């Protein structure tokens, strides 16, 4: 078999994939006649702003061949001239978001500014016009497009090897945990509501700015040994100070509700963001009010934004929940901010 | 008036009347939010 | 899936109207060449003007048979005005059908009036069995649907989970090594008086733990003395202990291996061995083998033995091999043993 055997060449092809959904209200209402154009607003991949795509559909497909068939195109608006090429697929969705009809290009097409390749002679219009088809809910034609720009032309020289010695991992994470469980002759004594913990000053001051300001200002002269942290429960303080030392918190998803408060209290930004990640994944309609209150009280930003977005989507049933009534009576400005956010989402009506 | 403020929300929130109602009358803002969301949507995303 | 909605909601202006002629049953007099209607409007401040002129009598050749129901534009500034209208009846008695429509529309320009003249045969409408003359009156209903097309919504449809900043333990301990915050001991190397901690040092380096945990703190921690390693190699080693990274490992592999072996750093030692492995020329293998044996390295010694077994054809000519033979017979013996039961037992 001869495994490994020298090289590991991993030649890469750059592929960027993004989607574009298009929804025209009351599609076949007017929409003009004969040639016409429904050129949409230009869209880019999202990764920076260099390539500008835009759809343009003719309900009355141009030329005699597509009077009876709807025609669809895809055009390059503007980009730094490199003659990018791509393969693209189109599909028509229904009210349930199920891919009913999908057409996918077999070959990658050569795109330059002003020239468009698309599924000309796209589809029998009468098949769409059939109300029994169910593909025009509320007369709103929904069109779904994916573009699969491949930029390619990159080759790596692999890993020639011929040098086989293993450097074993990196134990800096673990061998600071060894300063904590074994407790290894610390310098200053903390306290979590009477309980006794022992901990250093260098690592705390380095990794927790509030601790650094605590130890040096007015503290190094008088009370250097003893400080009382009398605002958090020890069952989560132990996890905070197995994050500060080892740089990771195992028992986080079990107790992420108060660890966010503790982390933000001492300005541990990475732990604050990790707690927001744990809380953000447990969002539900029955407690979105609690998560929004917690994300605002502790000055979270990403969690506040994602909780606001979740409530915007799921305001159908959150309103009944007791949490929302509690937040309305107790926290008006959060309700006002959720309303303001919903104003932009539901702006055009 | 709730339907009006929903339709002209983009301008009304800049006024002082709304900025005082948010403080003095919160459940009015709750009613406005209910009649904005539960009485409308879905809208794409 | 979705990344950017472009709703581009088409502008819709629907408005309605009726036309209640009270005496249509005997509107033959006056001769109904044209029933010039009264203007009506809707929408934005009554900006649009319309009226429903009717030619019940025979103005044209075929008009004696079919009645006419023809629309009219009193005034409008913009020439290009499409309008898809649905003329019909507001069911005074029970009737809603018979009201077809023009699904297609043409340009209502200033002064022009497009419409139609063939609606309904005279007798059928005037027949009372159909009930199209309720109480001598009849009503009309046009849902003239005018539109203008300049609309585009941009949309962003952003979705993403919270990004987590990367683990900055190594970087911040490095910044502690440079900044030297809350320092607790003073290292010395060749005149230089370095300053460093006790916790991280004595945890990473067991030989350092030897001379801190023996109740030798007050005497030595204040003025611990090191005299072997030169200042630059020692500073690189300290950066390794605090940060776990050795940036400039390549250019000082030998003395840094000596420093790593002295304090039993069994990661920097192996990293120095890795750096030395990719420096094995046919003329330096002698001193590399001496170093690998002297500092108790296994991987480097084995690899140097293999390299010298491969390239002995030139190594015995080099002065390094003569030095090894003269001074280090045990290394020659070990290389001989390695070559004995491998890489030649065929002859």
């Amino acid at each position: 078999s001869g495994p490994v055997a020298e090289s590991w060449c991993y030649t890469q092809i750059k592929v960027v994939k993004f989607s574009y959904m298009w929804t025209i209200n009351n599609f076949s209402f007017c929409r003009e006649e004969m040639g016409e154009v429904i050129k949409s607003s230009t869209f880019s991949s999202g990764a920076n702003d260099k390539l500008k795509w835009c759809l343009r559909v003719n309900p009355k497909g141009l030329d005699e061949e597509s009077k009876d068939y709807l025609s669809l195109y895809l055009l390059l608006v503007s980009c730094p001239k490199s003659e990018v090429r791509a393969k693209f697929k189109f599909s028509i969705l229904n009210a349930k978001g199920e891919e009913t009809k999908a057409m996918e290009s077999q070959r990658a097409y050569r795109f330059v500014q002003g020239k468009d390749w698309g599924f000309k002679k796209f589809i029998r219009r009468d098949f769409l016009l059939d109300e029994a088809n169910g593909l025009l809910p509320d007369d709103k034609l929904t069109l779904f497009c994916e573009v699969s720009v491949v930029q390619d032309s990159v080759n790596i020289s692999g890993q020639n090897t011929m040098n086989m010695v293993k450097v074993p991992e990196c134990r800096l994470a673990d061998e600071l945990g060894g300063l904590w469980e074994n407790s290894r002759f610390t310098d200053c004594c903390l306290c979590v509501a009477g309980q006794e913990f022992q901990a250093h000053k260098a690592i705390l001051a380095a990794r927790s700015p509030v601790f650094s300001a605590m130890f040096e200002h007015e503290m190094e002269e008088s009370k250097k040994n003893r400080v009382e942290i009398n605002d958090v429960e020890p069952e989560v303080f132990k996890e905070m100070m197995c994050f500060i030392y080892t740089g990771k918190a195992p028992n986080l998803d079990k107790m992420a509700d108060d660890l966010l408060a503790a982390a933000d209290k001492y300005a541990l930004e990475r732990l604050k963001v990790m707690c927001e990640d744990a809380l953000c994944s447990n969002l539900s309609v029955e407690n979105a009010a609690e998560i929004l209150i917690l994300a605002d009280l502790h000055s979270a930003d990403q969690l506040k934004t994602q909780a606001v977005d979740f409530i915007n989507y799921h305001a159908s049933d959150v309103l009944e929940t007791s949490g929302w009534k509690s937040m309305v009576v107790s926290h008006p400005h959060l309700v006002a901010e959720a309303y303001r956010s919903l104003a932009s989402a539901q702006c055009p009506f | 008036a709730v339907d009006f403020i929903n339709y002209h929300a983009s301008d009304v929130l800049e006024t002082s009347g709304w900025k005082s109602m948010v403080v003095s009358h919160p459940h009015l803002v709750a009613e406005a939010y209910r009649s904005l969301a539960s009485a409308q949507c879905p809208f794409l995303g």
